[PDB]
RNA sequence: AGGUA
DNA sequence: GGGTATTCGCCGTGTACCTCTCCTAGCCTATTCTGGCTGCAAAGATTTCGCAAAAATCTGCGG
DNA sequence: CCGCAGATTTTTGCGAAATCTTTGCAGCCAGAATATAATGTGTGCATGACGGCGAATACCC
C-alpha cells in the first residue's frame, strides 16, 4: 500500500482508511526516537507535521 | 550521485550545519536567481550542494558574504 | 506561522470558558433525523459552533464567499469557514455545581489536600451521605465538620438562623469561598516565626508551602467546582452518517446529551419547588454523569443502551498507550510513505536499495506531475494525473530523474535503535517487492521470511539532504552502542569468505610460485589450480607510515590461492596478515574494523561492497551443501549412552537400598548425564573437527574437514556448537514443567528421529521458549520506552565545560579473572587526569583529551592501572552535557558534535538488546590461577605465634599485581580466615594462597588468656549443650533473627583477659579485644581456657554457597534503573568514627556512630533479623558495610557518593549484559544514571523551602550565582537523590513530557493546580508542538531562537 | 417514561408520535411474524398501516439508533470504527491544486484582454476579489447603465471564443 | 435476537479459514481458551499456556 | 475476530 | 509509645501489518385539542441573459 | 502603397426569466387536557495475569 494523497480522518488528521487505497505507514513513537537519536530535525518535522 | 557525506564533514566540522549550509546553498540553486559553479550530471541541487563544499567553493562564510553582495547591487 | 515560547497549564474559570463558548448549549437534541441539518440549540448547533457546509448560513439565506465578514442576523445561524466549527468551543450552565471528578479521586486529592480534609468525607459530602458546616457562628460546631442527617436535625433544632451548612458541591465551593489563601499564608508566616514546637513547625511549613504554591500558581480554589461545563467543538465529537440504520455517533455525544438531560431535569425540579429527596437525587445524577464525562471508570462505570461497552471519556481520549494516542502513538500516521516485503538485493551498492517501480510511482506523482509541467508534457495538474494513470512510457523517464538523487527511508516494522531506520538511494525494478542490501538486514533485524519494510520520502530540500547526510546506510556502518561495524558479513558471506581462505592439506597446484594475486584468479578459474592450496604467492602490501603515507612493500608469502584472491579485493593500506587465516565472523568483523580505523569512510564502505560481492560468488562457486550424511553420529553415542544407563541404574538400585537420600539420587543422576552429554559432545566434535584424514603425498595427516555443517559450525555463519551437538550428536538434559530438570534426558537427537514421548517432552521446552520470547519482548518495549522517557531532554549543548572531577576506570575483575579490559572500557572516552606511567613519573596522556586507539595503544604499552576519565555524571554543564564528558561514540572515531541528543541515543542502546536477555575451590581456599604480587586492599591482620595471617572483616580484598602496575586476579577475604602468604610474598599460579573451613568461618584469636564471658546468661543468650572431652563446649548463641526474653537485652561477647585481669589488646586492627560473638558464634572455648594465637574461638555455620543468589535480564535491569530496593538493604557505615552499641531490642536495636571528633550522636536503627558485621569499638570509615547482603542504590549515592553510585549502576548492569555477550559502551548507562539523579534535596535554602525537592540544575546555577555574588544566602546546601527512571522522568520540569508517556490524568492534575508553565527546550514538548527539536539538525536553530528570546 | 424513552434515550430526536408509530409497527410486525410464522413481509406491514410502505422503510431506517466509533470493526479487533472513516468535507489537495492552477490561468487570460472588459468581468463574477457585484452594480461605478455594460460583457465573452484564449480553459472542463 | 447475536457476533463465532482443506479441519477441532466465560487475553499466567 | 513478523 | 499488620485503591502492559463487516433491542405502552412551524403553491417586482442589427472598425493585398 | 472586402468592432432594442417578499396550504409538531387496575423493590454483579505502591485503619509489645 503507498499513498501520498487519499483518506485522511475525522476527529483527527492521521491519515488512513480505505480498502481501496488505504493510509500511510504509522510513524509511531519509536520511529520518532530513531529521527531524535540522530540530528534528525527536519525529517521529524516532515514526518509531523507537513 | 553522492556516496559519503564525509569529505563534506572534513569541511564542516559540526555535521549538523553543515546540512543547514549546504540546505541554503541547494535552495538557491533551486529556487531562481542563481547558477550553478559545478558541471551536473543531471543532477538536482543536493549532490551539487555537496559537491560545491567538498571543493570548498562554499561553506557558510562563503553564502553569507554573498548574500551580502548581491543585496548590495540590487539595492542600488 | 504561529509563535509562543511556552505553554500554560492552569484553572479554568466560569468566567474564561464562557469567553471560549460561543452559545449556550440549551437542549439535548442533535439533528433532525431524516434532515441531518443540526438542531437548535444542541450539541450540534450552526447558530453556536458555526456553519456546516463552507461559507453558507444555514437557512438557505446566503450561499457566496461574499458574505463571510457579516453574520446572518436574519436568523440564529451564522456564516464563517466550516474549519470554524472544528475549533468553537461552547459552554452548559450548570444550575447546581459540580465537583471535577479529577480534582477528587486522584491518590493526592487536590480538594481533599486544599482543605486538608480526608477522601473519605469528600465522596460522603458531595455523593450527598452527609451535610458539612459551610461556617456556622456562635456555635458549638465547628467552621467544618461533617453532620449525619439526624445530628444535622438536632444541630438545626438546637441553633435557630445563625447555622450554614449545605450538602454536596454547593457546600464544597461554599467551602471553598470562604477559604482566603493570602491571609492564611500571612498567618502562617507570623506563626513560624513564634512557633517553637516542631510538630507545630512542620504543620505550619507543609501548609505555608502549600498555600504559597496555589497563590503563585494565580488559581481560585473555587475553580475547582465547575460551575459552567465547557463542550468541545462537534468536528472533536463527530457524528457522520453511515449507511443502513446504523450511524457512528460519539461516546462523547451520549454523555454530554446525558449531561444535558440531567441539568434540565434539575432546573425544572428547582423551577417546581421539588422535594429535598428528588432534588437531591438530581444533583446526583448530574454530579455522576459530569464524573463519568470527565472520567468514566472511577464512578462503578457508564455504558449505554444498544451497545454493551464503557463509554469513551475526556480522560480516556487523553491518557493512551503507549503515550498519547493522537500524537506520537498511536500512532501519527504519514503521508507520501508505501509498504512492503523484502527481499534480497546482492547486486545492490551499501548507498542504495531496490524499490518496485509501482511503489515509486504512488510515492512521487507530485514530483512527476512538477517536472512533467516544467517539460510542458502536461498543461495542467489534472492531464498530469491522466497521464500517469495510463503510466505511458514518457512518465517513466520523468521518474527515473526524480528518483536519481531523491533518497528514501527505509523503516523496520519494530523499531528498537536508530539504525532501524536508513536512507538509501532508491533503485528503480520491475517487480513488486524492496530490494535490500543483504548487509544492512542485520542493523534492521530483518530476516527474508515475510518481514515488510516501510518506506518514506523525504519531501523538502532540507529533508533530502538531512537524510543524505546523516540517515544514509554508509554513514552508519558503525553501531550507535559500539563502535565495531553493525554492517557486518553476516552467513552467506562469511561461509564463502571461509571455504576461499580455509586451507586443505593437498589439492592441485601446491608449490606454485605466483606474482600477484591475478595469476593466483587466473589458476582458479581456469581450473589449473584448486581455490585453497598452499602457495608462495609475491605481492605488495601497503602499509600506512610515516606521516600517513603508503609503503610499498613486495615480497613472498606462504597463503593460498583464495586468500590472494581475497587480497586483491582488500583495498590498499591494509597488513596481509589479516586475510592471511581462516576467516570466521569474528574474523572479518575485525578485519572491516581495522580497515575502517586505518583508511577511513569511503575505502571502507567499498571494501566492505566488495568483500561481499566476493563472499557471495564463492559461496555460489563452492557448492556447500547440507545432506544426510553431513551429521556423522559419533561412534561412541551407543556405548556412552549405555554406560550412562549402568550409571543411574546403579544409583537407582542403590537409592531403594537408602543408602543415598533422594536429592544426592537426583543430583548424581543429573550429573552423570551431563558427563555423558559432554562426553558425546566432544566425540562428535573430534569426529567432525578433524574428519579428513587424506593423505599429503603418501602420508595420511589429520586436518580441518571439508564437512560442510562443520563449516557453517566453525565460520560462525550460522550455528554454533550447542547447535550442531543437538543434531549430530544428542540433545540433552531439557525441563518439564516446574522449571526443574528432567531425570531421564533425551538420547536420540534430529538425525536418529526422536520417538512419541521425547518429542512430548521438548515440546514443553518449545512453548517455554516461545512464551519468553514474547513477554521479553513486551518488556523490552516498555523498558526503552521507560529509557526514553528519562533521557529525553538530555542533548550536547556546549563544546567543553572544564572540570577535573570524573571517574576512577579499571579493567573490572569479577570472581577471580578479568572479564573487561582497561582499554574496551576507556577506548572513545576523554581524560580527566594526566596519569603517570606505572614506572617513571612521566605524563603520556596529556591535560584532558580524547582517547582514540593510538592512545589506548599507548596505555597498553605503559600499562596504568587507572585512569580518570571525565563522565557525563560529573559534567558541570546545566540543561545538557558538554561534548568533552560524553566521548566520540557515534558514527566517528572523532568528539561528538554538539547538539547531538546522546539520551536517545543510550536508551536506544540499552533498549534494544533487551530481547536477547531471557534469563571446592570457591570460598574454601583462594587459589591464584597465575604468578603476580599478592596485595591486600582494605585489611586488618596482624601476625601471631603460629604465623597465621588471620584477615578480620569482610571488606577486605586481595588483589594481583602484574608486571607493570595492573591487577588481573581479585578475591574477596570473608571475616576469618588463614593466610600463608604475605603481602609481598610471590605466589604460583593455581596455588592455595588462603583457606577456611568451607563448613564455617572460624574466629581465630590473635591475642592470648582466658575467655571472660561478657553479657552472658546461660539460658537466654546461650544455651547448654556442653560436650566437654578437653574443656569444649557446644554453646549456641542464638542467631540474630529471635532470640530469647533475656537475649534481647544483652549482646553476647567473648572478652579476652590476662591472668592479672588487665585487658589485652589486639595489636594492629582496629577490632577490639572483646568479641561480639555475632548470630551462631558456637562458643567451643568456655569460661577459663587458655586460648593460643591460632585457635578457633567461635565458629559462624555456613554451607559453602551451593545456592544461587544471582538474577539478570529484563527484571534486573529494570529493577537497577528503578533504584528498588534488594529485600535486604545492606546498610553501610554512614559515618567514619568509633562505632558502639545501643539499647537493645526495643523491637530493632539500635547502633550509635560517635565520630572521635565533631558532632558525635548518630544513633540509628538496625532491624534484628539482620546479621551483622559491625562490632562496637572499631574505627570505620563511611562506605563500609554493617550488615551483609545486597546493596540498594540510594544510600549508595547518599554515603559513598555521586560516582561510586554511577560506578556501581554501570558495573551492575554491564555484569547483565556481559552475561550475553552484547556490548554496550558504559557512557550510554552513565547518561541514563546522569538523568535518574537530576533531583537533589535541599538542606540549606538560597530561596528554598529546606526540604524541596528541586532540579539540580537550577540548584547548581543558583549556588553559583550565590557564590560569585557577595550573598552567601543562606545556605546554600544540597544533597543529590536518585529516583527511578519512571520517578525521574514522572518529576521533569516539563508537564508535557510527563504528561505523555505516563500517568496523565494525575501529572495534569498537579500541573494545573500548581499552574506549571513549561518552557520547551526538550525534545518531546517539541515533538508534541510540532517544531523543530532541539537535537542534532535543529539545534542551530533552537540556539537562534534562544538568542532572540530575553534580548532583542 | 415513555417521553423520557422517545427524548433522553435515541441519540438522534424522534417526534413521539413517531415513536408511537414506530412501536405500532413494531407490535404489527410481531404480530405477523409470530402468525405468518417467517418473517415480516413489508406488503402485509403495508396492509396494515394506512402508511404507504417507503415512509415504511424510512420509519424502520429511522427507528435505529447511531452507533459508537469506538466500538471495534470486526469483532474486537484492537482498532475502533472510527479509525476508518474518511472527512468528506476536506478538498482533495488536488482539487486545490486544480483550483490553484484555475485562478492563475483565468488571471492570466483576464489580463491577455483589454482594460475595461478584463475590469467588467472581475467584478461580474467576483474575480480575484471576497465580494461579487451584479451588473447594474458595475454599470453605476462605470457611470454607464445601460444596454451598454452587458454589450461590453457579450464582447469579452464574444473574444474569449476564439481558439486562443480558451484552449488554455479547456482542458480545467471536460 | 440472540441466538443470531450468539451465533453470529462472538468471540467464539469465526469466518472458517477456508483456504486449505486443512485449514477448514483445523479451524473445526480447534479448541479456544477465550470466549465467554473462559480465559481473557490478559493472562501469562503461563500455567495455561 | 483470525493470521504475519 | 510503636512497629508491623493487615486491608484499600491506582498504575504499567511491544511494534506493525492483513483478512472479516460481524456491529442492531422491547415492543408490557391512553386519548386529543389548539396553534404554530416549515416545505410548498401562487403573485407582484425586478434584474440579468442573447439574439437582432446596423453601424463603426480592423486588417490583407495588388494594381 | 491605399481603398475597399472580409473580418472585426460599435451601438441601439426587445424578449425572458429569476429572485425577493407576500399570501394560501399541507405535513410536522408542541403543549394542554383526561381520570382504566397496578407503591419494600430490582439488579446489571459475567469472576483465571504480574509487579509496584501509597493510602487507610488494626493490632501486637
Amino acid at each position: 500500500h503507498a499513498r501520498s494523497t487519499g483518506s485522511y480522518s475525522l476527529v483527527t488528521q492521521q491519515p488512513l482508511g480505505g480498502k481501496a487505497q488505504f493510509g500511510g505507514q504509522r510513524f509511531g513513537e519509536m520511529e520518532v526516537w530513531a529521527l531524535e537519536a540522530y540530528g534528525a530535525a527536519y525529517t521529524l518535522q516532515e514526518m509531523l507535521t507537513v | 550521485a553522492r556516496v559519503t557525506v564525509q569529505d563534506a564533514v572534513e569541511k564542516i566540522g559540526n555535521r549538523f550545519d553543515l546540512v543547514l549550509v549546504a540546505a541554503r546553498r541547494a535552495r538557491q540553486m533551486q529556487v531562481g536567481g542563481k547558477d550553478p559553479l559545478v558541471p551536473e550530471e543531471n543532477d538536482k541541487t543536493t549532490v551539487i550542494a555537496l559537491r560545491e563544499i567538498e571543493e570548498g567553493l562554499i561553506n557558510n562564510q562563503i553564502l553569507d558574504v554573498r548574500e551580502r553582495q548581491e543585496q548590495q547591487e540590487q539595492e542600488a | 506561522t504561529e509563535e509562543f515560547d511556552a505553554i500554560k497549564i492552569a484553572l479554568a474559570s466560569p468566567d474564561m470558558i464562557r469567553s471560549w463558548s460561543f452559545g449556550e448549549v440549551k437542549k439535548p437534541e442533535t439533528i433532525n433525523y431524516r434532515t441531518f441539518k443540526p438542531e437548535r440549540d444542541g450539541l450540534f448547533c450552526a447558530r453556536i459552533f458555526g456553519p456546516v457546509k463552507d461559507y453558507e448560513c444555514l437557512c438557505g439565506k446566503y450561499k457566496r464567499l461574499k458574505h463571510r465578514g457579516v453574520i446572518c442576523e436574519k436568523c440564529g445561524v451564522e456564516v464563517t469557514q466550516t474549519k470554524v466549527r472544528r475549533e468553537r468551543m461552547g459552554h452548559i450552565e450548570l444550575a447546581s455545581p459540580t465537583a471535577h471528578i479529577w480534582f477528587l479521586k486522584s491518590l493526592p486529592s487536590r480538594i481533599g489536600l486544599l482543605l486538608d480534609m480526608p477522601l473519605r468525607d469528600i465522596e460522603r459530602v458531595l455523593y450527598f451521605e452527609s451535610y458539612v458546616v459551610i461556617e456556622g457562628g456562635m456555635t458549638n460546631l465547628e467552621r467544618q465538620q461533617i453532620l449525619t442527617e439526624e445530628q444535622y436535625l438536632d444541630a438545626l433544632e438546637e441553633f435557630g438562623d445563625e447555622f450554614d451548612a449545605k450538602m454536596g458541591a454547593e457546600a464544597i465551593q461554599a467551602l471553598l469561598k470562604s477559604m482566603d489563601l493570602e491571609q492564611e499564608c500571612e498567618q502562617l508566616r507570623e506563626e513560624l516565626n513564634e512557633t517553637n514546637s516542631e510538630t507545630k513547625r512542620k504543620k505550619l511549613t507543609k501548609r505555608i508551602k502549600l498555600l504559597e504554591a496555589f497563590v503563585q500558581s494565580g488559581n481560585k480554589p473555587e475553580w475547582m467546582i465547575l460551575t459552567v461545563l465547557p463542550v468541545l467543538p462537534p468536528d472533536l465529537r463527530p457524528l457522520v452518517p453511515l449507511d443502513g440504520g446504523r450511524f457512528a455517533t460519539s461516546d462523547l455525544n451520549d454523555l454530554y446529551r446525558r449531561v444535558i438531560n440531567r441539568n434540565n431535569r434539575l432546573k425544572r425540579l428547582l423551577d417546581l419547588a421539588a422535594p429535598d429527596i428528588i432534588v437531591r437525587n438530581e444533583k446526583r445524577m448530574l454530579q455522576e454523569a459530569v464524573d463519568a464525562l470527565l472520567d468514566n471508570g472511577r464512578r462503578g462505570r457508564a455504558i449505554t443502551g444498544s451497545n454493551k461497552r464503557p463509554l469513551k471519556s475526556l480522560a480516556d481520549m487523553i491518557k493512551g498507550k503507549q503515550g498519547r494516542f493522537r500524537q506520537n502513538l498511536l500512532g501519527k500516521r504519514v503521508d507520501y510513505s508505501g509498504r512492503s516485503v523484502i527481499t534480497v538485493g546482492p547486486y545492490l551498492r551499501l548507498h542504495q536499495c531496490g524499490l518496485p517501480k509501482k511503489m515509486a510511482l504512488e510515492l512521487f506523482k507530485p514530483f512527476i506531475y512538477g517536472k512533467l509541467e516544467l517539460r510542458g508534457l502536461a498543461t495542467t495538474i489534472k492531464a498530469a494525473k491522466k497521464m500517469v494513470e495510463r503510466e505511458e512510457a514518457v512518465v517513466w523517464d520523468i521518474l527515473d530523474e526524480v528518483i536519481r538523487e531523491h533518497p528514501v527511508l527505509l523503516n523496520r516494522a519494530p523499531t528498537l535503535h536508530r539504525l532501524g531506520i536508513q536512507a538509501f538511494e532508491p533503485v528503480l525494478i520491475e517487480g513488486k517487492a524492496i530490494q535490500l542490501h543483504p548487509l544492512v538486514c542485520a542493523a534492521y533485524n530483518a530476516d527474508f521470511d515475510g518481514d515488510q519494510m516501510a518506506v518514506h520520502v523525504p519531501l523538502t530540500l532540507e529533508a533530502q539532504l538531512e537524510a543524505r547526510a546523516l540517515m544514509m546506510s554508509t554513514n552508519n556502518i558503525l553501531s550507535p552502542a559500539n563502535g565495531e561495524p553493525i554492517i557486518v558479513p553476516s552467513q552467506d558471506v562469511v561461509l564463502g569468505l571461509y571455504y576461499m581462505t580455509r586451507d586443505c592439506v593437498n589439492a592441485k597446484g601446491e608449490g606454485m610460485v605466483l606474482t600477484g594475486p591475478k595469476e593466483a584468479e587466473r589458476l582458479y578459474r581456469s581450473g589449473l589450480a584448486s581455490l585453497h592450496a598452499r602457495v608462495k604467492v609475491r605481492i605488495t602490501e601497503y602499509e600506512k607510515d610515516a606521516n600517513g603515507e603508503l609503503v610499498a612493500k613486495t615480497s613472498l608469502k606462504d597463503t593460498t590461492v583464495g586468500r590472494a584472491i581475497l587480497w586483491m579485493i582488500v583495498p590498499k593500506g591494509l597488513p596481509y596478515s589479516i586475510v592471511n587465516q581462516a576467516l570466521g565472523k569474528k574474523a572479518i568483523s575485525k578485519m572491516l574494523n581495522t580497515c575502517y580505523r586505518i583508511l577511513g569512510l569511503k575505502p571502507t564502505v567499498i571494501f566492505a561492497d566488495q568483500i561481499m560481492y566476493t563472499g557471495f560468488a564463492y559461496a555460489a562457486r563452492s557448492g556447500a551443501s547440507v545432506g544426510i550424511d553431513d551429521m556423522v553420529i559419533p561412534e561412541k553415542k551407543h556405548e556412552i549412552i549405555s554406560e550412562a544407563e549402568a550409571e543411574v541404574a546403579e544409583i537407582q538400585e542403590q537409592f531403594q537400598s537408602g543408602l543415598v537420600t533422594a536429592g544426592e539420587r537426583y543430583n548424581k543422576v543429573i550429573d552423570i548425564w551431563a558427563a555423558a552429554n559432554d562426553r558425546v559432545s566432544k566425540a562428535m566434535m573430534d569426529n567432525l573437527q578433524t574428519e579428513t584424514v587424506i593423505n599429503r603425498d603418501g602420508q595420511e595427516e589429520k586436518q580441518v574437514s571439508f564437512n560442510s555443517i562443520y563449516m557453517m559450525a566453525d565460520s560462525g555463519a550460522r550455528g554454533s556448537a550447542a547447535q550442531i551437538r543437538q543434531l549430530a550428536g544428542m540433545r540433552g538434559l531439557m525441563a518439564k514443567p516446574d522449571g526443574s530438570i528432567i531425570e531421564t534426558p533425551i538420547t536420540a537427537n534430529f538425525r536418529e528421529g526422536l520417538n512419541v514421548l521425547q518429542y512430548f517432552i521438548s515440546t514443553h521446552g518449545a512453548r517455554k521458549g516461545l512464551a519468553d520470547t514474547a513477554l521479553k519482548t513486551a518488556n523490552s518495549g516498555y523498558l526503552t520506552r521507560r529509557l526514553v522517557d528519562v533521557a529525553q531532554d538530555l542533548v550536547v549543548t556546549e563544546d567543553d565545560c572544564g572540570t577535573h572531577e570524573g571517574i576512577m576506570m579499571t579493567p573490572v575483575i569479577e570472581g577471580g579473572d578479568v572479564k573487561e579490559p582497561l582499554r574496551d572500557r576507556v577506548l572513545g572516552r576523554v581524560t580527566a587526569e594526566d596519569v603517570l606511567k606505572p614506572g617513571t613519573a612521566d605524563i603520556l596522556v596529556p591535560r584532558n583529551t580524547l582517547l582514540h586507539e593510538q592512545w589506548c595503544d599507548l596505555l597498553e604499552e605503559n600499562s596504568v592501572d587507572a585512569v580518570k576519565v571525565r563522565s557525563v555524571v560529573s559534567c558541570d554543564t546545566d540543561f545538557g552535557v558538554c561534548a568533552h564528558c560524553y566521548g566520540r561514540d557515534l558514527a566517528r572515531g572523532h568528539i561528538i558534535n554538539k547538539g547531538e541528543a546522546i539520551g536517545v541515543i543510550a536508551a536506544q542502546s540499552i533498549g534494544e538488546p533487551g530481547t536477547q536477555l531471557t534469563m571446592a575451590a570457591a570460598e574454601s581456599s583462594i587459589q591464584v590461577k597465575n604468578k603476580g604480587s599478592i596485595k591486600l586492599s582494605n585489611v586488618k591482620s596482624v601476625v601471631n605465634s603460629s604465623g597465621k595471617l588471620v584477615i578480620t572483616s569482610r571488606n577486605t580484598e586481595l588483589k594481583l599485581i602484574d608486571e607493570f602496575g595492573r591487577t588481573k586476579e581479585s578475591y574477596k577475604v570473608p571475616y576469618g580466615a588463614v593466610l600463608a602468604k604475605g603481602d609481598g610474598e610471590q605466589v604460583a599460579g593455581g596455588e592455595t594462597v588462603a583457606n577456611w573451613d568451607p563448613h564455617t568461618m572460624p574466629v581465630i584469636t590473635e591475642v592470648s588468656g582466658f575467655v571472660r564471658f561478657t553479657d552472658m546468661i546461660d539460658g537466654q543468650t546461650i544455651t547448654r549443650q556442653t560436650d566437654e572431652l578437653t574443656g569444649l563446649s557446644s554453646l549456641v548463641v542464638l542467631d540474630s533473627a529471635e532470640r530469647t526474653a533475656g537475649g534481647k537485652d544483652l549482646r553476647p561477647a567473648l572478652k579476652i583477659v590476662d591472668a592479672q585481669g588487665n585487658d589485652v589488646l589486639i595489636p594492629g586492627t582496629d577490632m577490639p579485644a572483646q568479641y561480639f560473638l555475632p548470630g551462631k558464634a558456637i562458643v567451643q572455648l568456655e569460661d577459663g581456657v587458655q586460648i593460643s594465637s591460632g585457635d578457633t574461638l567461635a565458629r559462624i555455620p555456613q554451607e559453602s554457597g551451593g545456592t544461587k543468589d544471582i538474577t539478570g535480564g529484563l527484571p534486573r535491569v529494570a529493577d537497577l534503573f528503578e533504584a528498588r530496593r534488594p529485600k535486604e538493604p545492606a546498610i553501610l557505615a554512614e559515618i567514619s568514627g568509633i562505632v558502639s552499641f545501643g539499647k537493645e531490642t526495643k523491637g530493632k536495636r539500635r547502633l550509635v556512630i560517635t565520630p572521635v571528633d565533631g558532632s558525635d550522636p548518630y544513633e540509628e536503627m538496625i532491624p534484628k533479623w539482620r546479621q551483622l558485621n559491625v562490632f562496637e569499638g572499631e574505627r570505620v570509615e563511611r562506605g563500609d558495610v554493617i550488615s551483609d547482603g545486597p546493596e540498594a542504590p540510594h544510600d549508595i549515592l547518599r554515603l559513598r557518593g555521586v560516582h561510586a553510585v554511577t560506578r556501581y549502576i554501570v558495573n551492575e548492569v554491564q555484569d547483565v549484559y556481559r552475561l550475553q555477550g552484547v556490548k554496550i559502551n558504559d557512557k550510554h548507562i552513565e547518561v541514563i544514571v546522569r538523568q535518574m539523579l537530576r533531583k537533589a534535596t535541599i538542606v540549606n535554602a538560597g530561596s528554598s523551602d529546606f526540604l524541596e525537592g528541586e532540579q539540580v540544575e537550577y540548584s547548581r546555577v543558583k549556588i553559583a550565582n550565590r557564590e560569585l555574588e557577595a550573598n552567601g544566602k543562606v545556605g546554600a546546601t544540597y544533597s543529590r537523590d536518585l529516583l527511578g527512571i519512571t520517578k525521574a522522568s514522572l518529576a521533569t520540569e516539563s508537564f508535557i513530557s510527563a504528561a505523555s508517556f505516563q500517568e496523565t490524568t494525575r501529572v495534569l492534575t498537579e500541573a494545573a493546580v500548581a499552574g506549571k508553565r513549561d518552557e520547551l527546550r526538550g525534545l518531546k514538548e517539541n515533538v508534541i508542538v510540532g517544531r523543530l527539536i532541539p537535537a542534532g539538525t535543529g539545534y542551530a536553530y533552537h540556539q537562534d531562537r534562544m538568542r532572540r528570546r530575553a534580548a532583542g | 417514561i415513555t417521553r423520557s424513552i422517545a427524548d433522553q434515550a435515541r441519540t438522534i430526536r424522534i417526534p413521539v408520535h413517531m415513536i408511537e408509530t414506530i412501536n405500532k409497527l413494531n407490535r404489527i410486525s410481531r404480530q405477523m411474524l409470530q402468525e405468518m410464522g417467517r418473517e415480516p413481509t413489508p406488503e402485509e406491514l403495508a396492509e396494515r398501516m394506512l402508511m404507504p410502505e417507503d415512509k415504511i422503510r424510512k420509519v424502520l431506517k429511522i427507528a435505529k439508533e447511531p452507533i459508537s466509533m469506538e466500538t471495534p470493526i470486526g469483532d474486537d479487533e484492537d482498532s475502533h470504527l472510527g479509525d476508518f472513516i474518511e472527512d468528506t468535507t476536506l478538498e482533495l489537495p488536488l482539487d486545490s491544486a486544480t483550483t490553484e492552477s484555475l485562478r492563475a490561468a483565468t488571471h492570466d487570460v483576464l489580463a491577455g484582454l483589454t482594460a475595461r472588459e478584463a475590469k467588467v468581468l472581475r467584478m461580474r463574477f467576483g474575480i480575484d476579489m471576497n465580494t461579487d457585484y451584479t451588473l447594474e452594480e458595475v454599470g453605476k461605478q462605470f457611470d454607464v447603465t445601460r444596454e451598454r455594460i452587458r454589450q461590453i460583457e457579450a464582447k469579452a465573452l464574444r473574444k474569449l471564443r476564439h481558439p486562443s484564449r480558451s484552449e488554455v480553459l479547456r482542458s480545467f472542463l471536460d | 435476537a440472540a441466538v443470531k447475536e450468539f451465533f453470529g457476533s462472538s468471540q467464539l463465532s469465526q469466518f472458517m479459514d477456508q483456504n486449505n482443506p486443512l485449514s477448514e479441519i483445523t479451524h473445526k477441532r480447534r479448541i479456544s481458551a477465550l470466549g465467554p466465560g473462559g480465559l481473557t487475553r490478559e493472562r501469562a499466567g503461563f500455567e495455561v499456556r
